[PDB]
């Protein structure tokens, strides 16, 4: 039964359009951060609820 | 109905071209795209699949990404930095009165050419190079193009500076392409003029903005002295005079016939 | 499997942040954080690698092996030579010189260990070239059963600074894992002369170069998997610090009488 | 449709030519009644 | 010689044509198929039906509309230029007096010379269902030409989301004998010879097997031991994994 | 003969040089072999540690 | 083609079929004038008198005799040296191809030289010289082991025959089926 | 909101072969089929409508080729009104166009409500299929499954954009789906076939699987690797016991 699911989760998983590397120029207090992305543009972004 | 088959011509789709790197397998390759970035492509239908070599120029599907077309190996354009003239402006018995000159010319470079067979059954190697020296416009100039018209080779004239751009191995390129393209299209003889804008004795052979000079020269002498040879490309050294040469130049397997125009 | 297929796209690893975490940059000039293979994991996966990627799933499809061919910045690889020696008479003397220098340390490791040396990393061969001298060298290559490599030394003459310098540190790499290989220098006295004066750009290369066979010969302890032949033809041209043995041992001559 | 994209060309078998378009890439593509491969150049939109 | 590619979309747009007509067998549904017969190798990419009403009692009687070819194939050369004519489909599954009325037709305004497709509608055949013939004359020739089914890279994966061995061998070779028997019966019972003597020949180029078999014998010896060895590397494994929840066992139950 | 440069047999008794065949094995008795070492080390180990 | 149109009258019927008959005489294959007689010509003109010949023949192939055909058969036929020639290749053919078929029912193509000789009514020597001719024109495939005397036979016979054919490919058919079924039981079973 | 858009057969296989080729230039055809009461919108039958060189508009729609369609379907017995429209659109599958939404307004108030089907044939080949169909306005489920109503509250006021992700199902018909697996002489020849050739090539095969018995033996050594073994004893086996077994 576990096999069968650790194939399954590998699977979901490798299934992603890729994230982009950035750096944090510096910190909001609104719970906003500002990143200069490596290849992107700098956006002013939302941090996460639970970061 | 000439309306009729252009609209159905029209509605094909684009088909992306690249070179491949290098023949991972025999079922997958890797590409260097020359619409992209680096590619894993595949083996379609009925395709050649021990002639895709490094930098042959190849047409890949849009989106399929799996091999379509060979084309014969193309980096550098045929047009500009090779000026074609196929035979040659006149014949090589209405130029005559330079008898002696067109009689040594002619054995030399004509036949092993047209009868690479004779030089192979003997055992001896087909001749290498061959070099013009004297003023240009002493029938010089008419000596050249008519020695390729009797042969019906394509005359291809290189302007040697050009051979200079100012990035890395544009250099090896176009030398490579030369040499790649004359046994594509053989016969041809490929005609380098002046061999002192990409070879000579320099100042001394120092370093002043002479190793671009270095870099050109090499790459002639690695050719020729190496594994890679002529055969059904001849090479054709014009100088003003031949004492500015380098001596590796000079010697046997580079340059075997040197002609004086007197 | 059936998802995991042709065609992908070509990409280059950085290093693995951790277990199903990999920094890659992809060959577009985007980079990306992606999750990486359950087949590997940090024991069976080096941090340097040419690999493959889903081309819409971004993920660590397929490992390859590390890879240096490109049409910027050329190098020479010419693959199953079909010289075999005394091409040209009179090489008698030389024929065995290079026999002891280059050939024996890759068929046979077990001598030098015994004796208690180590192998010398360079031969330093003068002489013309294409009079009997580099008929010789391409014979060891197919003796040995390796791949020639042909570097032409003013060849990064690039006018860059950037490409050039790296590929040639790639080049030696890829080398070592093909081994064993001849990397065969031509005019290594060429990037033996370097700036002594302001010059700016345009010249500032051949130093770049030189700095970079130097760094390696004498950064690192003695092996022969691989050997590096200098062909040179100006003797004078040189610089003392390549001549400097421990590492560059043989000075062979060619003859001339 | 106007606009259009301006190409160069870099070949010119039968039907078959090669352009560079200015969107930097290199397709083959075949010909049609209403070009002559005589138009068909660097130097020409 | 010819061969054929069938296209999925061909033979479940017969399927419905086949049902939304409530078609006996007194009646064939008849439509048309569309790819290319430009190669030797025919694709058949698309298909269509056609308005026919069919009566059997009179093989001479039956409703076809060719205006309806005609009028459909422009618009469909308008979309795509590979949707040319190739030929026509009907069920069949056999071949009637009716039949041979339609083969004329079609010849005339297909450039090609058309492709036939039987598409069997109940699939009595076994693996596979579809069979293409041709008509050509000179004595009406009609010859079955292989196929095989293939599809596009996006269709095929298309076709596994929706779907989502010795016995059976046996099994058709039993069949076959059984039937090729049963024709060969009632082919002597009509004619009560050049039949005969073709399948005669098919017959006489476990039997002829039976010499070599003796060898492969001897390399399915070196299996048996190849096997042994992979079940031992098995056993191997399973012996490490116990001896280590063996220990971790007792260690578990004494803290 | 003897150094099976060439692969034949004499047959002294009839006074006649007669035929012999070259290949009187395949590739499965070195391959067995190598198997047989990989195992027989694995085993040993094996029953140690059970104890 | 002569049946479905073909304007005709006898005399131009005559003169086809009476050199129908002659090029199957001297001829030596599509296989025997048993072919021919069964082909229609003997009721459309007349039955016998140079229509003699095709019978006569097949008698003379039958018996083994090379006098009885040369005796009962005229100056304009009996002249060619073709014809005899021949007429070995043709009895040949007959017992060869009946013979094979019989023999086996399996499919194990094989006659001895012995078995060959006894059948066509020649001595050994003669039938051994008429098999490799035979192998020679490539009218017999398989190739005749002198030694061991079998003849290793491969196919090129075509066979058309029935009253021998249909009785042997039932059992065949047969015997397969069950065979078959057991098998087949057995693996179904477990 | 939600509604099951049930997808026949032969439209799915129709649009991915079509899409396929026609891209990169929009194509665009109608789907047929009905309404049955909500909850259910049944698509019977899709054909293509042409290709314009330049990707297909709300301008290039032409009422003539649809109408001469329909009239030439009627007299086989294929009697549907129009359920929708399916588009390419590289790029799109979560998201619409402007241009797009403006395109479904008007189609949706012909019929009486309406699906913008888009395909997407990009991520058709990388071993999963992208279609996704839209409805933003009409009344079906906008009000038997929808702060509280939020949608169409917000909506009515205008001044609002939301796309109308749909659900979506597939099947046809039984007979259909016996016959596309009989698809796969046959399963006879196939299977004798792969055995003899299995017979001649086994000489590289063991050879083979004795370097990878050895490489693995080695590695178990050192460490001590055992999950790669069962892995790589397993496949080994099971393939000499076919091989074994067709024989």
């Amino acid at each position: 039964n576990d096999k069968v699911r650790f194939i399954k989760d590998e699977l979901r998983l490798l299934q992603e359009p890729g994230s982009y590397v950035g750096e944090v120029i510096k910190i909001v207090s609104d719970k906003k951060v500002l990143v200069k992305v490596q290849p992107e543009g700098k956006y002013i972004v939302d941090v996460a609820k639970d970061i | 109905d000439k309306t009729e088959n252009d609209i159905k011509a029209l509605q094909s789709i684009g088909q992306l071209i690249g070179e491949v790197m290098k023949e991972l397998s025999e079922e997958k390759y890797i590409v260097k795209a020359s619409s992209g970035p680096r590619y894993i492509v595949g083996v379609r239908n009925s395709v050649d699949r021990s002639k895709l070599k490094k930098g042959v120029r190849v047409t890949l599907d849009i989106t399929t990404l799996t091999i379509m077309r060979i084309l014969p190996r193309e980096t550098d354009p045929l047009v500009y930095n090779m000026t074609s003239f196929e035979q040659g402006e006149i014949t090589f018995d209405g130029i005559g009165g330079l008898t002696e000159q067109i009689r040594e010319l002619r054995e030399v470079i004509e036949l092993p050419l047209k009868n690479p067979e004779i030089f192979q059954r003997v055992g001896i190697k087909p001749p290498k190079g061959v070099l013009l020296y004297g003023p240009p416009g002493t029938g010089k100039t008419l000596l050249a193009k008519a020695v390729a018209a009797t042969i019906g080779a394509n005359f291809i004239f290189s302007p040697a500076s050009g051979i200079v751009d100012k990035y890395i191995g544009e250099s090896a390129r176009i030398i490579r392409e030369m040499f790649a393209y004359a046994k594509e299209h053989e016969p041809c003889i490929i005609f380098m003029d002046e061999v002192d804008a990409i070879g000579g004795r320099r100042f001394s052979e120092g370093t002043s903005a002479d190793r671009e000079i270095q870099r050109t020269l090499m790459e002639l002498l690695t050719q020729m002295d190496g594994f890679d040879n002529l055969g059904q490309t001849k090479i054709i050294m014009a100088t003003n005079r031949p004492d500015t040469l380098d001596p590796a130049l000079l010697r046997p397997g580079r340059l075997d016939r040197k002609v004086e125009i007197p | 499997k059936r998802i995991q297929s042709v065609p992908l796209v070509i990409g280059q690893f950085l290093e693995p942040i951790d277990q199903n975490t990999g920094i890659v940059s992809s060959t577009t000039g985007m980079s990306y954080v992606v999750r990486i293979l359950s087949t590997l994991d940090r024991e069976l996966l080096k941090p340097s690698m040419s690999v493959a990627l889903h081309r819409h799933s971004n993920a660590l499809v397929d490992i390859l092996p590390p890879d240096s061919d490109s049409s910027i910045s050329v190098m020479g690889e010419n693959e199953k030579p079909d010289v075999t020696y005394a091409d040209v008479g009179g090489l008698d003397m030389q024929k065995q010189e290079i026999r002891e220098a280059v050939e024996l340390p890759l068929v046979q490791a077990d001598l030098y260990e015994q004796i208690g040396i180590d192998p010398p990393r360079g031969v330093l061969l003068y002489g013309p070239p294409g009079t009997g001298k580099t008929m010789l060298v391409k014979a060891v290559a197919n003796s040995t059963k390796a791949a020639f490599i042909r570097v032409n030394g003013s060849e990064f003459v690039h006018k860059y600074l950037g490409e050039g310098p790296r590929m040639v540190r790639d080049v030696f790499r890829l080398a070592r894992e093909n081994a064993p290989s001849i990397i065969f220098i031509d005019e290594v006295d060429s990037i033996a002369t370097k700036r002594f004066d302001a010059q700016t750009g345009s010249d500032r290369e051949v130093q770049r170069i030189l700095i970079e066979l130097l760094t390696q010969m004498d950064g690192f302890d003695q092996s022969t998997n691989v050997k590096v032949i200098m062909a040179t033809n100006r003797a004078d041209t040189l610089d003392p610090a390549l001549l400097r043995p421990g590492r560059l041992d043989r000075k062979i001559e060619f003859p001339s009488l | 449709q106007l606009p259009y994209l301006v190409a160069n060309v870099v070949e010119v078998v039968g039907k078959a030519a090669v352009v560079k378009t200015s969107s930097r890439q290199t397709v083959f593509l075949p010909m049609v009644g209403l070009v002559d491969p005589d138009k068909l150049k660097p130097n020409d939109l | 010689h010819e061969k054929v590619t069938i296209a999925p979309l061909v033979l479940l747009s017969a399927l419905d044509h086949y049902e939304r007509t409530q078609t006996k067998e007194n009646k064939r549904c008849v439509g048309v198929i569309l790819g290319d017969a430009n190669s030797s190798t025919i694709r058949v990419t698309n298909s269509f039906a056609l308005p026919f009403e069919e009566d059997e009692k009179n093989s001479d009687v039956w409703f076809l509309d060719h205006n309806y070819i005609e009028n459909m194939n422009e618009m469909c050369k308008k979309i795509n230029a590979k949707e040319k004519l190739i030929g026509w489909y009907h069920s069949g599954p056999k071949l009637r007096a009716s039949d041979l009325k339609i083969n004329e037709l079609f010849k005339k305004y297909t450039q090609n010379n058309p492709l036939l497709l039987i598409v069997d509608v109940k699939q009595q055949g076994v693996g596979l269902p579809t069979d293409a013939y041709v008509a050509i004359e000179q004595e009406k020739t009609f010859l079955h030409l292989p196929c095989t089914i293939e599809a596009e890279e996006a269709e095929e994966i298309g076709v596994e989301h929706l779907l989502r061995i010795r016995l059976t061998n046996q099994l058709k070779s039993l069949k076959g004998l059984q039937s090729k028997l049963k024709d060969v019966v009632e082919y002597l019972d009509k004619v009560i010879h050049t039949i005969l003597g073709k399948l005669q020949d098919v017959f006489n180029l476990n039997n002829l097997q039976k010499a070599l078999t003796v060898k492969t014998n001897d390399e399915l010896m070196v299996i048996y031991i190849s096997n042994l060895v992979r079940s031992i590397i098995a056993f191997d494994d399973l012996i490490e994994n116990k001896i280590q929840n063996k220990k971790i066992q007792e260690q578990r139950v004494k803290d | 003969i003897l150094d099976k440069i060439f692969y034949g047999v004499l047959d002294q008794g009839n006074g006649w040089l007669y035929v012999y065949e070259t290949p009187n094995q395949d590739a499965t008795y070195d391959s067995a072999l190598e198997l047989v070492g990989q195992l027989n080390k694995v085993v040993d180990q094996l029953f140690e540690k059970a104890s | 083609t002569l049946e479905p149109s073909t304007s005709i009258t006898l005399a131009e019927r005559q003169q086809l079929a009476y050199d129908l008959s002659i090029s199957a005489l001297l001829g030596d294959k599509i296989y025997n004038f048993g072919e021919l007689l069964h082909h229609p010509i003997m009721e459309t003109i007349v039955n016998d008198s140079n229509y003699d010949w095709l019978f006569q023949l097949l008698n003379a192939l039958t018996v083994g005799d090379f006098d009885k055909f040369d005796s009962l058969i005229k100056v304009q036929i009996s002249k060619i040296p073709i014809l005899a020639q021949h007429e070995s290749f043709l009895r040949q053919k007959i017992c060869l191809m009946t013979l094979i078929e019989t023999v086996f029912v399996k499919n194990i193509r094989m006659l001895s030289f012995e078995d060959i000789s006894k059948a066509t009514h020649l001595p050994k020597d003669n039938v051994e010289h008429l098999v490799m001719r035979a192998i020679s024109l490539g009218l017999l495939k398989g190739s005749i082991d002198q030694v061991n005397e079998l003849v290793t036979i491969s196919w090129v016979q075509p066979r058309i025959i029935s009253g021998d054919q249909i009785t042997k490919m039932k059992d065949r058919l047969v015997e397969w089926n069950d065979q078959v079924e057991k098998l087949g039981k057995k693996m179904e079973a477990r | 909101t939600k509604e099951t858009v049930y997808i026949s057969s032969i439209a799915l296989l129709k649009m991915l072969k079509h899409g396929r080729a026609g891209v990169p230039m929009e194509v665009m055809g109608l789907m047929l089929g009905e309404f049955v009461d909500d909850y259910t919108v049944n698509v019977v039958d899709v054909f293509a409508m042409p290709q314009s060189g330049t990707g297909v508009s709300v301008e290039a729609v032409d009422d003539v080729f649809q109408a001469k369609m329909m009239d030439m379907l009627k007299q086989t017995g294929r009697d549907q009104m129009v359920v929708g429209w399916y588009h390419s659109h590289p790029g799109f599958g979560c998201w619409l166009s402007s241009v797009d939404v403006n395109t479904q307004k008007s189609f949706e108030q012909l019929n009486s409500r309406a699906v913008a089907v888009v395909v997407d044939p990009i991520q058709s080949v990388k071993g999963k299929v992208v279609i996704d169909a839209f409805r933003l306005i009409d009344t079906g489920a906008l009000i038997n499954n929808l702060l509280n109503k939020a949608n169409i509250q917000a909506l009515i006021h205008g001044l609002n954009r939301h796309y109308y992700s749909l659900n979506i199902d597939y099947h046809k018909t039984a007979k259909e789906t016996k016959m596309l697996m009989n698809l796969h002489y046959e399963e006879k020849e196939e299977s004798n076939l792969a055995a003899t050739k299995s017979m001649v090539k086994i000489a590289e095969q063991y050879s083979k699987r004795i370097e990878e018995e050895k490489e693995l033996t080695e590695e178990e050594l050192k460490t001590r690797p055992k999950k790669h073994l069962s892995e790589t004893a397993d496949e080994t086996l099971e393939n000499n016991i076919v091989s074994v077994l067709t024989a």
